[PDB]
Order: C-alpha cells, then structure tokens, then sequence
C-alpha cells in the first residue's frame, strides 16, 4: 500500500487532510479493500454492520451512486477521500451542496417532496423510527410534508439549493 | 433519548454524517 507521491499531493491539496492523514487513510482503505477498489456489495456490508436489523440497501446505494464520480461501479480512493473530507470536514455550506447532490436524485437540479421521502425513508428503512402513539405516528411523510414546506419559501413544489441550504441556518 | 442527529434527518446533515461514518467503517 505506497501511493505515489505526486498523487498524496494532489489529494492532500484537494481535501481538508494533512499529508499524513491522507497515507493513513490509504493504508486503512487498502487494509479493507486490497484492490484499492470498493464496490457496491462492500459498501452495503459496512451499513449492514452498522445497523443489523434495518435494511439499509436504499440508502447504501444512493450514496454510493454519489461518491462514485465517475459512474465507473466502484469507489477508488480518490473517490473515497475527498468524499471523507466534504462529509466529515465540511464546512456546513458545503456539507449541505453534499446532500443536495444526494437528494437531487434525477439530477435535474431541483429536490423534489418524492425525492425527499426518497432519503428520508432509505434512513428510516436502515437505522429505524421512535416509538410513538399510534396517533401520533413519526412516519417519514408527514416529517417531510413539514420540512419541504418550510424550506419551499415560494411554494413552487421543488426546492433549489439555495432554499435547502437555507433549512437549518437562523436569521 | 433519540439519535442526536436524526433531528436532522431530511435537512441534509443526518444523511452527511450517516455517509462520512460508513467512510470512516471502510477505512479502519
Ligand atoms: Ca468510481
Ligand atoms: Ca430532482
Ligand atoms: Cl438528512
Ligand atoms: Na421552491
């Protein structure tokens, strides 16, 4: 597991990593995909570990389809990293432009309430609800038909980045 | 007592942090 030094470099400079955080993060990639390739099937594993009794093939699949940039099947580490870096070390901005690229599921540059169910219930689906009242149900509707209609500012049915990005931030 | 973050969950940052844990699992 030796990254060519030009190609530390250039990763380093594209991420929130120091040099060294980024050849740690190689060696344990590699350690867990000796190829250097991790595909679709490894992926859902870890989400699977993570949550054993919640079905996470939703959500596993639609972030994956995100941190593999170029459509290829597989995450490489290039891939892996600066995917790493936006998620954990983001600003909230750019965490925020992050999930916009995951909630825009047809990449038609809007979010869309169906699409936002999409994520939401894919979430619910791997890690589960809170218990509650029959009457009081958290279904991942009605916490949407919230949500969407907060951030809709012109009540157009879709959302823009910009009206997303505005959906937790206080003025 | 709920998931700290999944207040979050459907403004974008429950699915961030949920993704950077699942990157963090494939690197250790
Ligand atoms: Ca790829
Ligand atoms: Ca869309
Ligand atoms: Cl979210
Ligand atoms: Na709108």
């Amino acid at each position: 597991s030796k990254l060519k030094p030009e190609v530390v470099e250039e990763l380093t400079r594209k991420t929130y990593f120091t040099e060294k955080e980024v050849q740690q993060w190689y060696k344990g990639f590699i350690k867990d995909c000796p190829s250097g390739q991790l595909d679709a099937a490894g992926f859902q594993k870890i989400y699977k570990q993570f949550f054993p009794f919640g079905d996470p093939t939703k959500f596993a699949t639609f972030v994956f389809n995100v941190f593999d940039e170029n459509k290829d099947g597989r995450i490489e580490f290039s891939e892996f990293i600066q995917a790493l870096s936006v998620t954990s070390r983001g600003t909230l901005d750019e965490k925020l432009r992050w999930a916009f690229k995951l909630y825009d599921l047809d990449n038609d540059g809007y979010i869309t309430r169906n699409e936002m169910l999409d994520i939401v219930d894919a979430i619910y689906q791997m890690v589960g609800n809170t218990v509650e009242l029959p009457e009081e149900e958290n279904t991942p509707e009605k916490r949407v038909d919230r949500i969407f209609a907060m951030m809709d500012k012109n009540a157009d049915g879709k959302l823009t980045l910009q009206e997303f990005q505005e959906g937790s931030k206080a003025d | 007592s709920v998931p700290r973050f999944i207040k979050y969950t459907g403004y974008g940052n429950a699915a961030g942090l949920l993704a950077a844990r699942g990157l963090m699992a494939g690197g250790r």
